[PDB]
């Protein structure tokens, strides 16, 4: 109504209604997994296209080679997030020189996400990262939300009926840790299939594989360099 | 640039100092205090030039003045010649003034600290300090023992002081020594109008 | 001092009155016209109390050369507290 | 041009100087107050340049009129000190004002001398300039301990003569300036012993080196 | 006469009969047959109301 | 909230042009009118204060026209609020074009950069324009003698006799029934200011203490601006009576 | 960290030669203090309520009569705390003129630059100007002068003039009734008059507040005066 | 009173009513009354004495901002009265100013100037509803130095002027008319006394009373210029000599 | 309490009527849904608990965090809202770290308590920015005054506090802290009655399991806020579990 578009009118549970609907816009967009082992981190991510002639974009972007971000939900609010993180990962680099620590740098970010839910008349973002870095401890995912509010998982899906995800994840929790780079990028794929319908699995071209770690350098898989990853997935597990 | 010294009881301080504030080769006032006002209820002991105390005993009652409010009256000594730090630090060897720090705190006991005008801040026993304590140097530490005891520290602290303006080509009649304790500050004045020489030679 | 709050102050007054009437003749006289004066504040339940303290002073007054002042006391009381107070109090 | 000097009787302040005021060291006035009032019971002695010692001395001026005016309470030299401390230590020299502040404050009676550095001391008899020698050997003499208003402007009169020997930029008259709690004095002559004064004789040529061919009155 | 312009510091013409009937309200509990100076000035002093001018209002 | 209001200020209307900017001409109208006049040899302006008190001390003799600089002079048409600001930006335009410039500030030149902030305030920053028109009466050698308009809309006007302030439709008619182009001289033209100004007030009957004439005439080398004191107005009241008799005959 | 809210305009014009929300600032003048200043020819003399109607008042500083400078006091009527900020701007401005000049600044010019901010938080949104109006006297060219600058921005010029409760009616019983060539004591009497004309209720010394400016300086007359003044006149 | 009419936008607005009345300042008035705390100050010639109540929620607490009395400089102290978080940040902003003073004034400041600088710095605020104003009302108490003890009361707006005696809080109008009784019986003013007043009326006008322990007290006596708190100790002897005072 | 969602909170700089701004009221209503967050405060020391939200296996240390230092020796344990009282974290953070660059020591908590109370009234003046939604305490071990332990509302009220409690159950769990003497303890003792309070004040409508953590300023961290040491944590675990028993 208008009541709902001010930032300054709240629920009697003391929610603000503008960071209630940036949450779901997170949840509207395509899910994405993004899990860690002690050597490697793995962002799966899943792609979109506007035509049969047309290749598809890249959900995971690049910033550095020893950490690397993928997106799910708006591109446009994900730019300036975006511009945000390579600023201050860059930053970090000259002046320390240490491979900067995921930790430190999502929650800078939880802050600067948190200023238009404050603000009147501004909305707030509504885009998830999950963003894989590498620092001399080892791997780690941490899930940054559209508001302060961010994780620190051993592995974590967010998007479409995400919880679903978690339960795959949860029973191969530990498992994560001993596994390879390869069977990593495997275990996304499973969990990234039940947040979907299941009438429906992945393909090969709607998959984008985001390798991350400081024993290789962040690549980008597209859509015909994600098949050596990709071999070895389980068809809908229910 | 006249000598300072805080010399350490432990409870309270005991401070002495000697007057003179010079507009160059001549003596411009000695009638003057050397222990202004800085707060009003803190004490730094001052000497050196004019100039070099001045700017920083100023910065000092402003941030101390935020600083007494907020906590509940007393103010923190470790805090207080930090603040001197900060405009020693921009004028490092530009200003030869040195500043002799000592309080009772709430952060426990005796404390006595010596702000550098290099921009050191460092609790210790007890130290005497000046652009000419590279000439009584010897003489407060021959006074200076393990606990030397308060009535000791009158007679100690003033012969420093006597030491100081006789000897001093950048001293001056009468030594104003000052006494600090949590009540607020103290000065007494030991005159030198009436005839007190540290012995002549031959 | 203060009021103390009227129902405060008044439960103490009430009990100690009640009691003066009762014990002694003579030296009752004397107590009983400054306990009752305390008792005087509220224009609560204390006005009830306060009349019976009065026919008490009233007798006594009168044994004493006080008879003048005694009639003027309680003259006064009748107008003041018509009160709630009963038919045999108020003949 | 300023050489100015102080004397305590015991109270607060006979500030004296001899007067004239100069443009560099050609006099463009052979004697007119130098001594100032800022605005109605500070008064300030100069030494040095005398420059600097009034535009500072001007801006403490407003100042301590804003407290002067809501209190109703005696103008306040520490006030007038702080300003003139914060101007001259942020370049470390910028200019140079050697003043004799004084005036009763509210509570106790507080004299300053501010060098063209910073300072916050706080003396009770200050002579300045480079003759501040001069001033302070009268002084010496006349005033054992304790001094009394009169026996002060007697003192105050005699330094003020001092320096119109020592420097002869200052000349003339000796000004001497009261300044108490609520009376301040300025009277220009004090002692008149000197005075710079127009010939009796004149001459002067006429038309025998004058040259004139053209005229007209614009307004 | 004078007592009663006095001790109110504010009053309306609408307030001079509410004063009244609040004087005469405690006035007949005493049970009197007379209206004192007493009633008038407790009557003022309860219900005076706010300084307004003071605080910001009508100044 | 602040979001639930309208005032178009910075927004356009549906007239595709702001509220603020058209109402800011009705409040100009209710206020005291100013005149200026061209003659042959100077320029001057007339004004009506907005003081329709029957008692003035005359604190400042400036309460209409304020002389800028010893080259120009201006006139207040609306609020006396909004002109008081004006005013002191002025002082500092005037004199600053001046100190470049070694030549009397251009009346064209003046406007058009005062205009400038007019329209700044409407278009941006969130302020309402001004409530005030000013009149701006100069000398500059390239134009000549001038008289030039200043609007809160940021319109400019060359004139050679316009007023504007109160019933100003009325008032240009009738200064230029009585004066045409180039015909009039100083002295008469002092009269003839009066004379629209009796005429039209916001309160009726024309006084000294009511009316201030300000007179631009080039003196012996310099272009001397005067405001005339309430004394010499007085003779011009009288002048006044007799010019009402000349524009009919 | 930041703030916006209101920052569009709050004022329109209205037909009448001023804004509308100015001439509800100039009835609350009406309902502020009684303030009363006539210019006696040899000297101004201002006169103002001293109270706030709680009737304890214990002034030796704290007045609405208050010298800014050496020759030039205000006495106000309406808000306490936009009247503090317009006396300690006074004295900036004094002394600006002070530091020029080397005499403080006349009644006109003080006025041009007092009513420049007064009309700035008109037109600027999220602000709103003064609910304040002077009454300035001052001495300067040789003669006594008094102006009012009101709330709007907007001057009159006045030789007597009255502010506070009824200062409408104030006005035509001045306007009529201005007096000059008064003698310092005749000024005193003549303003207290006045005042017991504008003020209602009880006057003393803790009620009214009476200052002079002549010749020899602005000064506030001591609460003892004020009483014998008040006395003498019918 | 008035709620106003709106030509501008005045109803969220403290843009003027055509009472004269700022919205923003009458709401102010009713944070006064949110947080419970009324105050009585009365003056003398020995003493200026605050007196006000403290609040407890809770017997865990700790006596250092739970407090109402505050040192706005080492001679002059004051109480806040209203809404403790409007108290807290106007004290907050004061201190700064209060410092700012030290550093151009040098010295301890008149009670005179310490009340105009808050009313300059709360008229930026009351013309503001950028920021609303802060519904807190000051009366500060100390020993101007040559006139005496003085008690001078600040609004919200910054209304600020001299009394013999003055209040603050929940009702200003009927604490007043209470103190007026007290000052026209003008009392020998000596330290047991003034003190005394004081409490007697505070006590008085809520009808509740106190044990020493509940209220603050802050004096500001000839004998030391510092301000200073009392303590349940001091208080104490005040309360107990009170008791035998009639 | 008052607040209407309609009038006097469609801006953030909008004063209510009633004299306590709606906004700020409805910040100490999310306070009130939150888990429990205690903070008491002993002889030796300060001890925190907060209870840690744990909806998967997959979660570790970093994940639903209500423990900051914003020194290094100042703590903070807060509650409500997470996503402002994390943001009030870093600008405290900001603030602390230049405290410390000037002045030299370990900061004196009541300076601390003060200036964050103004900050957080502040945010209710100003539009840009609303009220903070949390409540949260700060403690700290120093030697340069000792424990201390403060709570800021949402409000902008600072008080001193012996132990305080903030959750679902403000009221029974500050009398429980009244029975109990921290003066016949110190910060050992103290450890072991955080732990109790958390796990019976706490009413699950929204948690699934939590987990405890609690972090250490006292005798065995030196006067620098540390997790809780192994031994401590253990006597603490043990306690807490026998006390719902």
């Amino acid at each position: 109504n208008q009541y709902d578009n001010d930032v300054t009118v709240w629920s009697p549970q003391g929610r603000i209604h503008q960071i209630e609907y940036a949450m779901e816009a997170v949840k509207q967009g395509s899910a994405t997994v993004g899990l860690k082992s002690k050597t490697h981190a793995v962002l799966v991510a899943l792609k979109r296209a506007q035509s049969e002639l047309a290749a598809h974009q890249k959900k995971i972007l690049h910033v550095d080679n020893h950490i690397g971000i993928s997106i799910a939900g708006l591109t446009a609010d994900a730019r300036l997030l975006c511009n945000f993180m390579r600023q201050e990962c860059l930053d970090s680099r000259f002046v320390f020189d240490r491979p900067l620590p995921v930790s430190r740098l999502v929650s800078l970010i939880g802050s600067k996400t948190q200023i238009p839910t404050q603000r009147y008349g501004r909305r707030p973002y509504g885009v998830g990262l999950l963003i894989a870095g590498y620092d001399d401890m080892g791997p780690h995912v941490f899930q940054t939300c559209p508001s302060a509010n961010y994780f620190d998982c051993r592995a974590m899906s967010i998007g479409a009926r995400s919880q679903s995800a978690r339960t795959y994840l949860e029973r191969h929790m530990s498992e994560f840790m001993q596994c390879n780079l390869d069977e990593l990028v495997k275990h996304g794929l499973r969990a990234l299939r039940e947040t979907l319908p299941a009438e429906q699995d992945l393909t090969t071209k709607n998959v984008s594989i985001g390798i991350v770690g400081k024993d290789l350098e962040f690549t980008i898989y597209d859509d015909d360099d994600v098949s050596p990853f990709l071999d070895g997935l389980e068809e809908r597990p229910q | 640039t006249t000598i300072m010294a805080v010399q350490f009881d432990g409870g309270v301080v005991l401070g002495a100092d000697s007057r003179t504030t010079t507009g160059s080769y001549i003596a411009n006032r000695v009638t003057d205090k050397l222990t202004p006002i800085h707060d009003h209820i803190f004490c730094c002991r001052s000497g050196s030039a004019a100039d070099t105390q001045a700017v920083a005993d100023a910065v000092t009652y402003q941030l101390g003045f935020h600083s007494i409010e907020l906590n509940e009256p007393p103010l923190v000594h470790t805090a207080a010649s930090l603040f001197k730090e900060m405009c020693y630090r921009y004028r490092e060897d530009l200003m030869a003034g040195i500043i002799i720090a000592g309080w009772d705190p709430q952060e426990g006991g005796q404390v006595y600290s010596v702000p550098m005008g290099g921009m050191m801040v460092r609790q210790s026993f007890a130290i005497g300090g000046s652009g000419s304590s590279y000439i009584y140097g010897y003489v407060d530490a021959t006074y200076r023992e393990g606990m030397t005891k308060d009535e000791c520290l009158q007679f100690t602290a003033n012969a420093l002081a006597l030491a100081m303006e006789r000897d001093g080509s950048s001293g001056g009649v009468i030594r104003l020594a000052a006494i600090q304790q949590s009540g607020v500050e103290r000065q007494v004045l030991l005159g030198d109008q009436i005839p007190k020489v540290t012995i002549s030679t031959l | 001092r203060r009021s103390q709050l009227k129902q405060a102050v008044a439960k103490m007054v009430q009990q100690c009155c009640t009691y003066v009437e009762e014990i002694t003749d003579l030296p009752v006289k004397l107590r009983l016209i400054d306990t009752l004066r305390m008792v005087t504040e509220g224009k609560i339940y204390v006005e009830i109390e306060r009349a019976r303290l009065t026919k008490t002073l009233a007798t006594i007054k009168e044994q004493n050369g006080d008879v003048k002042e005694a009639a003027s006391i309680l003259q006064e009381l009748q107008v003041e507290t018509y009160g709630s107070m009963e038919k045999k109090e108020r003949v | 041009t300023t050489i100015a000097g102080v004397v305590y009787k015991d109270g607060i302040v006979l500030g004296a100087d001899t007067r004239a005021t100069e443009g560099m060291v050609v006099a463009d006035k052979n004697c007119s107050k130098i001594h100032f009032i800022s605005p109605n019971i500070y008064c300030c002695g100069a030494g040095t340049a005398a420059d600097t010692d009034m535009t500072t001395q001007l801006i403490s001026s407003n100042l301590e009129l804003h407290s002067l005016t809501t209190g109703r309470l005696p103008r306040v030299v520490t006030a007038n000190r702080m300003l003139k401390q914060m101007l001259f230590r942020y370049q470390g020299y910028i200019g140079a004002a050697l003043v004799l502040g004084g005036v009763d404050v509210t509570g106790p009676h507080l004299y300053s001398i501010y060098p063209h550095g910073s300072t916050d001391k706080l003396p009770y008899v200050t002579m300045g300039s480079g003759s501040l020698a001069a001033m302070a050997v009268f002084e010496d003499k006349f005033r054992p301990d304790m001094e009394e208003e009169e026996a002060k402007k007697l003192v105050s009169e005699a330094i003020a003569a001092g320096i119109f020997n020592d420097l002869g930029s200052g000349s003339n008259i000796d000004l001497c300036v009261i300044s108490k709690s609520k009376l301040d004095f300025l009277r220009p002559y004090s002692v008149p012993n000197k005075k710079g004064t127009r010939f009796g004789r004149y001459r002067c040529e006429k038309g025998t080196t004058a040259v004139l061919t053209e005229k007209v009155t614009p307004l | 006469l004078e007592d009663y312009v006095a001790r109110p510091d504010k009053i309306s013409g609408a307030d001079i009969n509410s004063i009244c009937q609040e004087s005469g309200m405690l006035a007949v509990r005493e049970n009197r047959y007379i209206v004192l100076a007493k009633d008038f000035e407790k009557a003022y002093k309860t219900v005076i109301k706010k300084d307004e001018q003071e605080h910001e209002f009508y100044k | 909230m602040s979001r639930r209001y309208d005032s178009r200020t910075t927004i356009f209307s549906p007239e595709g042009r702001l509220y603020q900017v058209e109402y800011a001409m009705e409040a100009i109208g209710h206020a005291g009118t100013c005149l200026g006049i061209l003659a042959n040899d100077g320029v001057l302006l007339a004004a009506e204060r907005r003081n329709i008190h029957k008692l003035l001390d005359e604190v400042f003799f400036s309460e209409k026209i304020y002389k800028l600089n010893e080259d120009m002079a201006c006139s207040v048409a609306g609020i006396t609020s909004d002109a008081n600001v004006l005013t002191n930006e002025l002082r500092l335009i005037a004199q600053r074009y001046l100190l470049q410039y070694q030549e009397p500030i251009p009346c064209e030149q003046l406007v058009t950069a005062l205009c400038d902030i007019k329209q700044a305030y409407t278009q941006f920053g969130g302020k309402r324009p001004f409530g005030v028109s000013l009149l701006y009466i100069g000398w500059d050698k390239h134009y000549g003698f001038q008289l030039y308009q200043s609007d809160p809309s940021g319109n400019y006007g060359g004139w050679k006799a316009t007023c504007i302030g109160n019933n100003s439709a009325a008032a240009v008619s009738m200064l230029k029934q009585d004066y045409k182009e180039g015909e009039m001289t100083l002295k008469s033209a002092l009269a003839l200011a009066v004379k629209v100004l009796n005429k039209t007030m916001d309160v009726s009957k024309l006084s000294a203490e009511k009316v201030e004439i300000a007179t631009l005439t080039r003196e012996n080398g310099k272009t001397v601006i005067r405001v005339l004191k309430q004394k010499e107005v007085e003779q011009l009241i009288k002048k006044h009576e007799e010019e009402e008799a000349k524009a009919e005959r | 960290m930041a703030e916006r809210g209101y920052s569009f305009s709050l004022t329109t014009f209205s037909p009448s030669g001023k804004l509308v929300q100015i001439e509800y600032a100039l009835a609350a003048v009406a309902g502020g203090a009684p303030s009363v200043g006539i210019k006696a020819a040899n000297g101004v003399v201002l006169a103002t309520e001293k109270k706030q109607k709680s009737i304890l008042y214990d002034e030796r500083s704290v007045h609405k009569v208050e010298p800014i400078t050496k020759h030039i006091g205000l006495v106000y009527s309406g808000m306490g705390p936009d009247y503090r900020v317009l006396v300690h701007r006074a004295r900036k401005l004094a002394q600006q003129y002070y530091l020029v000049y080397q005499e403080p600044i006349p009644t006109a010019q003080l006025v041009q630059r007092v009513a420049s901010v007064m009309q700035e938080y008109t037109q600027s949104g999220g602000v709103r100007p003064f609910g304040v109006s002077l009454l300035i006297c001052g001495w300067n060219e040789g003669r006594p002068y008094l102006f009012q600058s009101d709330p709007s921005g907007a001057y009159f010029a006045w030789k007597a003039t009255a502010m506070g409760k009824n200062y409408v009616n104030g006005k035509t019983f001045l306007e009529k009734r201005y007096n000059e060539d008064l003698e310092l004591e005749d000024a005193i009497h003549t303003a207290i008059l006045t005042l017991k004309e504008s003020f209602e209720g009880q006057m003393t010394e803790d009620n009214i507040e009476v200052g002079i400016c002549n010749e020899a300086g602005f000064r506030r007359l001591t609460p003892t005066e004020v009483r014998d003044y008040l006395a003498a006149i019918a | 009173m008035s709620r106003g009419s709106s030509a501008g936008f005045d109803r969220h607005i403290t843009i003027f009513s055509p009472e004269g009345r700022l919205y923003q300042v009458e709401y102010a008035f009713k944070a006064i009354n949110q947080g419970g705390l009324t105050s009585v100050a009365v003056r003398g010639k020995d003493c200026a004495v605050i007196v006000t109540q403290k609040k407890v929620p809770d017997k865990l607490l700790d006596s250092s901002t739970v407090t109402h009395l505050f040192k706005i400089t080492e001679n002059i102290g004051c109480v806040m009265t209203g809404m403790t978080a409007d108290s807290r940040s106007q004290v907050q902003r004061a201190r700064y100013e209060a410092a700012n003073w030290k550093y151009k004034y040098g010295y301890e400041i008149p009670v005179d100037m310490l009340c105009k600088r808050i009313a300059d710095i709360s008229q930026v605020y009351t013309q503001n509803a950028e920021m609303r104003p802060l519904g807190c009302c000051m009366i500060l108490i100390g020993i101007d130095e040559e006139q005496g003890p003085q008690v001078y009361k600040c609004d919200p707006a910054g209304y600020y002027c001299g009394f013999k005696a003055t209040a603050a809080g929940v009702k200003q109008t009927e604490s007043t008319s209470f103190l007026e009784k007290k000052v026209k019986k003008k009392f020998d003013w000596t330290f047991e006394q003034t003190v005394e007043t004081a409490i007697t009326c505070l006590s008085t006008v809520l009808s509740i009373d106190f044990k020493p322990s509940e209220i603050e007290v802050g004096v500001v006596t000839v004998e030391n210029p510092k301000f200073r708190i009392l303590t349940e100790a001091e208080i104490d002897a005040h309360l107990v000599a009170l008791a035998e005072r009639d | 309490m008052s607040s209407i969602g309609t009038g006097y909170d469609l801006s953030a700089s909008t004063f209510s009527p009633d004299g306590r701004v709606f906004q700020v009221e409805y910040a100490m209503k999310a306070v009130e849904n939150s888990s429990t967050a205690i903070g008491i405060r002993c002889k030796d020391g300060v001890v925190f608990g907060v209870e840690k939200l744990v909806l998967s296996k997959l979660y570790e240390e970093g994940s639903n965090k209500r423990l900051f230092n914003v020194d290094r020796h100042v703590g903070m344990a807060v509650a409500g809202l997470l996503a402002d009282a994390r943001s009030l974290a870093d600008i405290a953070r900001e603030e602390a770290s230049n405290f410390r660059s000037n002045f030299g020591y370990n900061i004196p908590l009541k300076h601390l308590a003060d200036r964050v109370a103004m900050y957080v009234h502040a945010y209710t003046l100003y539009s840009a920015v609303r009220p903070f939604g949390c409540s949260f305490m700060l403690g700290s071990y120093s030697v340069n005054d000792g424990a201390q332990l403060y709570m800021i509302d949402p409000s902008g009220v600072s008080y001193g506090y012996w132990g305080c409690a903030i959750g679902k159950a403000r009221q029974a769990a500050k009398t429980e802290i009244e029975k109990l003497q921290m003066k016949e303890m110190t910060c050992r003792d103290v450890v072991k009655e955080v732990a109790k309070i958390i796990y019976i004040v706490h009413d699950e409508v929204k948690d699934k399991a939590f987990e405890l953590e609690l972090s250490w300023v006292g005798e065995l961290t030196k006067g620098r806020h540390e997790i809780v040491p192994k031994d401590v944590r253990e006597e603490a675990e043990k306690y807490a579990k026998e006390s719902l028993k």
